[PDB]
């Protein structure tokens, strides 16, 4: 969407690898705030936001 | 130490670093004492085809 009408999605009942996400050439940017994105394979959440 | 990488993965060339080339080619200690020094070799590395 256009960002004043931002879309979101909401994540649970799953599993994913982060690890291959911040080694891809797909991506211009990566950063983390609170987490170390190498910690994220060992860790689980309550709910993701996308 | 010496080797070529292309220019984006230089920044996995610091002390405590991971992805690819930090974790399975070249992993500086987390208390790495010492200078990293790059340069574009496009002029010299690089080949047609």
């Amino acid at each position: 969407a256009s960002v004043y009408a931002w879309n979101r999605k909401r994540i649970s009942n799953c599993v994913a690898d982060y690890s291959v996400l911040y080694n891809s050439a797909s991506f211009s940017t990566f950063k983390c705030y609170g987490v170390s994105p190498t910690k994220l394979n060992d860790l689980c959440f309550t709910n993701v936001y996308a | 130490d010496s080797f070529v990488i292309r220019g984006d993965e230089v920044r996995q060339i610091a002390p405590g670093q991971t992805g690819n080339i930090a974790d399975y080619n070249y992993k500086l200690p987390d208390d790495f004492t010492g200078c990293v020094i790059a340069w574009n070799s496009n002029n010299l590395d690089s080949k047609v085809g």
